[PDB]
Order: C-alpha cells, then structure tokens, then sequence
RNA sequence: UAAUACCGGAUAAUAUUUUGAACCGCAUGGUUCAAAAGUGAAAGACGGUCUUGCUGUCACUUAUAGAUGGAUCCGCGCUGCAUUAGCUAGUUGGUAAGGUAACGGCUUACCAAGGCAACGAUGCAUAGCCGACCUGAGAGGGUGAUCGGCCACACUGGAACUGAGACACGGUCCAGACUCCUACGGGAGGCAGCAGUAGGGAAUCUUCCGCAAUGGGCGAAAGCCUGACGGAGCAACGCCGCGUGAGUGAUGAAGGUCUUCGGAUCGUAAAACUCUGUUAUUAGGGAAGAACAUAUGUGUAAGUAACUGUGCACAUCUUGACGGUACCUAAUCAGAAAGCCACGGCUAACUACGUGCCAGCAGCCGCGGUAAUACGUAGGUGGCAAGCGUUAUCCGGAAUUAUUGGGCGUAAAGCGCGCGUAGGCGGUUUUUUAAGUCUGAUGUGAAAGCCCACGGCUCAACCGUGGAGGGUCAUUGGAAACUGGAAAACUUGAGUGCAGAAGAGGAAAGUGGAAUUCCAUGUGUAGCGGUGAAAUGCGCAGAGAUAUGGAGGAACACCAGUGGCGAAGGCGACUUUCUGGUCUGUAACUGACGCUGAUGUGCGAAAGCGUGGGGAUCAAACAGGAUUAGAUACCCUGGUAGUCCACGCCGUAAACGAUGAGUGCUAAGUGUUAGGGGGUUUCCCGCCCCUUAGUGCUGCAGCUAACGCAUUAAGCACUCCGCCUGGGGAGUA
RNA sequence: GCCGUCGAAGGUGGGACAAAUGAUUGGGGUGAAGUCGUAACAAGGUAGCCGUAUCGGAAGGUGCGGCUGGAUCAC
C-alpha cells in the first residue's frame, strides 16, 4: 500500500481463534462471569454416554459421551482408548483433541486417573494413560 | 508526474544497462550534474557532460561498460524517494557491499559519496544505492 | 484531676491591609527599602553548672530558608471497537461573591452563546500503568508473575471530625442492605491485611517463627508492634549443579534376543578384578560469616563563671529464627540414588513374535486384513534423565503482513465508473532559514534487569561491581545539500496561447424507414395449430393465407472494426440542441500553478418497483393444455406483472482485463486511429522515415507456478485508492 | 432546638432498551388415519455464465440484461 494509507491503517494480521473452546473455570463459580481460563484440565462429569458407529471398511466402533466440566458447558465428546469402568453421570477429565472419527466435536477424554480408568497391561502407559509404570 | 529525479535517473540507467549502450543524455539538475561527475570519478560512466537548455540542461552520460559491454557495477536503486525523506547521520551511514558498493549522500553542505560520508563524518539524506 | 490540655491578653516583623520608596520582569506582575493597626508564646519539659542565672536537649511560637514531599497545569507517547458520529449547557468565556496551595464554573448570581465533532469527540467493551518481561537474528510480535515506582479500591452508598496530611486497607456517622444475635425491645459485624477456614477451583505454600537483619511509627532510649521483612516450612513448581558408578576385564559367558542356526544378540556387558566415596551413610567440625548493631562508660575542637552541661569520632561492651546452616573432615560399598519417550517415516533408533481391516494405533502421510519395526509382546536400538511425556498459550516457523518481508495476467483482491475537500508527495535555477535535515556540546534518561567485563558463591545457578547500552526529551555549536519554508525568477509539465485536425460523447428535440404485434379492406380456402399423436388454443361466419390499408409502440437491415466517445455504465436509423470531451502541431509564456485522491460525493446493464400513461412486441407467472391422479412441470394457445413512456426507488451485474491513475525509461519487427514534417514525387496521396497520442499481432530483456506481456509491459522505478488473510461456512447472519 | 442549601438511600408514577417468556395467530410439513380419490399409462425428458425478477414447494424453468471463464480422470 501507499505510505500514507499504510500510516492511516494498522496492517492488521489474520489472528486466529482457538478452535478449542477451552474456557476453563475462570469466574464460573462466582458471578457466573465468563472468563477465558486456559487451564489444561477442569474437573467435571459426563452426564450421558453413547456410541456412534463408523462406516465401512474400518468398523472401529467409537463411543461418545456428553460432558460438563467445572464451567458445565454442554458438549458431546468421543471416548478413545480400550477398557473402562465408568457409566452415566461419572466424573471424567477431557483433553483437547480432534480426531478423524466424527465432526461436531474437538475434544477427547483421558484414561487412567478418573472414572474412565485406563489399562496397565501395555507399556505405552508407562508415563501416560493415567496409569502408573507397569510394575 | 515526474515525482523524483533519482528514480527516473536510475531506472533509465538500468534500462541502458540492459540495452548495453553508453551514450545517453537526460535533463539534469545541478545535483544530477554533480552526481554524474561523481560517477565519472567512480568510472563506470566513462564520460559525463552537461549543457543548459529548457528547463534544466541535458546531462549527457557516456558509460564505461565492461570489456565486453558488461555492467562494471552490479546493482542500482534510489533511496530517498517521494514521501520517504530518509536521512542518515554519521554512524547511520550504510555500506552497501562495503567499499565496492557505494552511495552518495546529500549532507549539510552538499552531496558526498559513501567514502566521503564515513570519511568527513557528516551525515545526511542518503540518496540512492548503487552496487 | 494534671498537662507542653483550653481560653485570655503583653509584645511582632518580610504577617494582613493600606503609606511611600527604588529595581525589574510576560500583560498579569516580581524583587528590595523606608510607614498604620494585629495578635506571636510551652510562667514547657528536663539536665547541668548552680545564682538557678546560664545554657544544656528537645520542644514551643514567629519570619526568613534550604530541603522534602505533595499538589496543580502543560507538551508527546500513552486500548479495541465508528455494526461507536454527533457530543454539548456550569457547559463556553467573562463578570462579582465565595472557595481551596493555587487555578478556574471550581461553585454560585450576571450577561453572552458557546464549547467540542471524522486527524474518530461521543458511546460501548475492556483495562490497573509503565519500568519491565517472553519468543523472535533482529525487525518485530506478545506479555505485564513477584520487584521499582505511579494510580484506583478497601460490605455498599452518602458524607463529614480529626490532623501537615485521611473523607481514613485494620477512624467515625448515617442509610442501604447483608448477615448475626439479643431480655426481641434493639443491639453486632465486613480477610480484594496475613495465615487459615468454608466453598471454589487443576491446585498453589505454615491458621511456622522471629524481629537475629534492616524497616519504620514514638521517644533520648530501652522498648512497643512489624502477616514489612528475615528466616526456615511445603509444590522434582523453575533453572543450575553431584551421582544414580567408573577402569579393567571378549568370551562374544551363560542367558533375553533373533537367527539362515553357524553365529550374532545384549556386550567390555557378564563373571571376575581394580578403584570412588562423588552421591548418598554415619562421628564430628561449622552450625561460618552474617553481628555492624543499642547506648554506656575515653580524653581531646563550637561555648559555657563552669566542652558545666553538652554535642564529634574514638576507648570499651552488647546482637542468630536460618542453624549447632551452608560447607568441610574420619569412614561406607559400587554399593542407596533414574527413569522415561520413541523406533514406518517425517526425526534418533528394528527386528522376532502373538495379533488379525478386527482389535485397534492414530500429530501427518495413514497403517493394521492374519505377515504390523504403524496392535500388542520380547529382544535390540536410539533419544533423553532428575526427570520424561501430554495438554493450555506467545512468538520463531509464521516473511502466515507482505516497512524490513504479497499480491490483484489468472489461485484472494481494482469502485462500475466519477468529481473533487483535506491530505500525500512535490518541476528548473538564485539566495537566506536552520525549521527540519545533518552535526557535535549541555542537562537529562530511577535502580535493577538490560549487554560487556569483573567479584563472590566449588562451579553452575546466583547476586554483586563497574562499564556499556539506554530519549522519538529539552537546549546550544556549526551546516544549507535536501525537504520544508522566506524571497527571486525561468519554463514544456500545468496553465493557456494560435493554427488546425477529431468524432455511436452527452442529453433534449424532431425526421424517416423495414417491420414484432394488432388490425382496416379485398380475395381466398379448411383447417391453422403444437406433437409422439396432438391436446389445447385459433378457426370454416374466411383461422392459418393472401394482397391493398393502417395503427401503436418498438428498437433501428448494412456500416460495425483493435472505428470511435467515454471514466465507466454503456454509448451506433437520420438530423438538430448546446454543450462536454479528442488530438496534431503550438511554446504563445504568468510561473509549479502539479499529483492521486479518506470523508464526502455525481454518474450510471437489466430486472424489480412507486406513482401517472403506454403496451408494439416480448414475457414470467398463468390457464386452456400435451403429459399424466396432478400437469401450470414443456411440448403447446393465448395471454400475461412488467418490459415500454415521467420521476424516484432504484446504484446492482460477467459494470471483467478481478490489469486504480499519472509519471518517465527501456531491443526489435510490426500495424492501426487520427497528426505533422522532411526529403522523395504530379497531391509521396502515392514513399520512406521521425516522433504526436492512443489501440494491435510476433517478439530483446525482464518477470510470472504456468499462461504471457513485452513501449500500449504483466520490465523498470515513483506520489496517491481499494481489496485481499484456506476452503467454505455465509455476501449470508 | 427548629427551619432552610444539598443529601444518599429508598420508593412511587410516565415511559425507553428491554431480557427469557410468550397471548393466540400465522407458516410449514404430514398421512397414521375421519373426507374418498380413482385405478389409466404413467411421465412424448431435459440440459455452455453472473446480477436481477416470476413462478416452479423445491428439484428448475420463463426469463430481462449483457456473457469471459478455468470437458473426464485414473492407479
């Protein structure tokens, strides 16, 4: 652009929006004040659990669940991983993740530390999967 | 509008560079005359000449190409262009390609080359880069 | 019941108000000298000498200061939103009062209407501020933990007393709640102080100590309190730092691991040897330093009858939460002490196996279908480690702002095209200016961090020390190139000047024409009709058809072309209207008069539509009606809003070259559309060539992913406009 | 001690944004089925832009205007 119009303008960038609406507790539990908390985790419950079916050929049956965290904001979220012992209205920790299974969702639960218990039979959960070192 | 003399001077110089001929003349200014004398000092212009006619006299340049009509210099560009009145003080003097690349700078007394600039240490409005 | 509590009064000045004087500044005025009345007050405390004088030492009061700090004012910076454009009345200014440290609507009464408002007031959201910090080569971007300061707040609102200073984070009053409790009558409280509590949160540290160290408040001091702060205490929360063994020892032990079956394979690994006490374990040192401190007692300058009393630095004494620390020594073994991530690749590391497109893995390509180095397992490897991995975010990347560091020839982008306000930049030459600009000097950039060096801590981490760095700050020294002025002119640009050349340019008006369609008349059938059949629809009284005749309205058969006008929309029947524009040459000469152009803003396909007409077609819808329950679906037949006339609304489109404008440069060949000239010849018109100004085709260079442009650049540059930010979501809300 | 300046706080009334709600209406689709609608030929079919309108429920088409556009695609 010309120098003058460059001056009378900011040349604004194309700054993005976080595709993860991770508005953590912030001021939810006083004044219900919306607050952009970037917490990597909030405690909260999946009030309902479900299971959408994938199409062929990989009929890798993926299971979903609708959850409320500390802010209690509705979202249908899929469960990854093998093995669990939770049910309806069980408290669950959900991490940010978008996978190839189904649109309309951009988060994912984590295994091991809460009602959706992981499995300690593998060795990949040695530092993760919520489960301790397989000893 | 012929906004800047430096710009047209240098674009036509680069045009001659492409076309590989030496004898070219152009309506000057006193500054154009002085910088053409600086050019002949630098050498890559084998000869320069100035006369007077409407309105400023036609400066007459006669380049020193390479042995095979090559640009002895490599690159050339204006610096002080319309709107951009850009000045350089003693330390703000730049060194395009160090000594090889050069640039006259108008200073509180007059237009002086980069060597003169860092030599007498009077800064000024940097004019145009040639390398 | 006392005060250094209170109220008197004596005195008093730079104190008030006036008296005069002198000096001087910016206008207000300031500086100094000589006049009127006015009350200053700790007969205080406490020591001393010793009278209780006397000062001591503070305090007191007074004026003058310095100094401190605060206040107030100004300049420049100081966040996003204009789907944020009017704000605006003590407001604007003054007048008089008051009022405060001052200032003034600061507030009253006056009169007057201001005053701000696109260079974004106002409004909204939001926000503590900056120093500083994170990533980035940097540029930059982002951030604003403690720490430095500055600001705001202290259940809420409204106040005000106090005091130098508070309208008072731990004063008060009231009211509002709130909540608590009461004899129910009314009383009581407010952690955005510090821990901690409850809850909340992913959770964030003692309901720890101390005043050792400083830091105050108050004094002379001890001392008071210190949730400042110091200290230890928790959160591998973050860095840094020790190891979690090394050396030997090959034999490729055994064994895990594959294997083709040998071997490798873990691996100098092992065993075994040799060491280390690092690290940790213990007995100690030190629980360092920090510790200086507080005042006392020592004789020495100021003065006192009397360093009497004092007061100066010295004698000499005094302080540990860390902690009986860090760190260090006697020993302790390789012996406590370490893992984790990955191995398809991307990127470092793979094979065997079980597994079976299934489970699944899954950051990306995608793998896994039985056979996977992509699932799992074992080995083996790698990377890494007191940590590892995941996630949340900022930048690098990301140059993904493109000033540095994008385009718009086509992937995203040129209004549709204008006129032009501000503004943007500014022709040639001559001086001054120094505004800039440059070019130093000054003051001045808290500190720290910041970089550099360096000191300490083993070292590192780390603080410290100094330096450097750090302004776009103000001031002055030059300077006059440049821009900006100031002045002076020059000219081709611009102007305009003369001669011409030049036209679908515009809009108004009129004129014609063939003829959509309709229809007059006359003739004339039998069908027209659309189809697959036709239906229909027209129609035997004449449709379809004809020839004679008109009507209305319509746009105008060729030209027509890269002709042209235009800025585009668009602009072609003819003509005129009264103008707008086109250029050749022209240089006529004031003397830059120029520049694109935010806002604004005119002009403007079609449709549509308001109104008022026309309707000639055409024509949606439509229906008759094929078709088929349905049939408008389409193929019919007719007709149909409107198209068409008047203005508005319409302002939109493929208005597209998605090539903003102007500038001037740059091989060619090679045309055009108007020009001109020269020679060439009878008009060279005939030719050629030079350019004028455009519009070609091929193509130098250049550049584009390619495409191609390429003198008319998409090559080169320049002032000025807008857009574009994946797709699309959605030009849609 | 009273009055008077101001006076929170607080409420009253006129309305404004209003906020979810929403009177009932409207729009739609829908045949389970209550109408009973028949029961013949089932479609003779069509196809290079944009804006804009008039319908088609729409699917598209009549369009008006002027035309830039950038066939198929594999392992």
């Amino acid at each position: 652009p010309t120098i003058n119009q460059l001056v009378r303008k900011p040349r604004q960038s194309k700054i993005k929006k976080s595709d993860s609406p991770a508005l953590n507790k912030g001021f939810n539990s006083k004044k219900k004040k919306f607050t952009d908390l970037n917490s990597p985790q909030k405690r909260g419950v999946c009030t309902r659990v479900g299971t959408m079916t994938p199409r062929k050929p990989n009929s890798a049956l993926r299971k979903y669940a609708r959850v409320r965290l500390s802010n209690n904001i509705e979202i249908n979220a899929y469960i990854p991983g093998i093995g669990h012992n939770l049910q309806e209205h069980s408290v669950v920790l959900v991490r940010g993740g978008r996978v190839r299974d189904l649109p309309g969702v951009r988060y994912h639960i984590v295994r091991g530390a809460l009602d959706t218990s992981g499995v300690d039979g593998r060795r990949q959960g040695r530092s993760l999967y919520g489960t301790k070192k397989p000893k | 509008t012929m906004t800047d003399p430096i710009a047209d001077m240098l674009t036509r110089v680069r045009n001659a560079n492409m076309v590989r001929h030496e004898k070219l003349e152009l309506p000057a200014s006193n500054i154009k005359k002085e910088i053409a004398e600086i050019l002949k000092s630098e050498g890559f212009i084998k000869n320069v000449e100035y006369v007077e006619d409407d309105k400023q006299g036609v400066l007459r340049l006669f380049l020193k190409y390479g042995q095979n009509d090559e640009r002895v210099i490599t690159g050339l560009k204006r610096i002080s262009k319309p709107g951009l009145r850009v000045y350089a003080k003693a330390s703000e003097m730049p060194k395009v390609l160090n000594g090889l690349g050069i640039a006259l700078v108008s200073t509180s007394e007059g237009v002086i080359t980069d060597k003169e600039a860092r030599k007498r240490n009077v800064g000024g409005e940097i004019i145009a880069y040639v390398w």
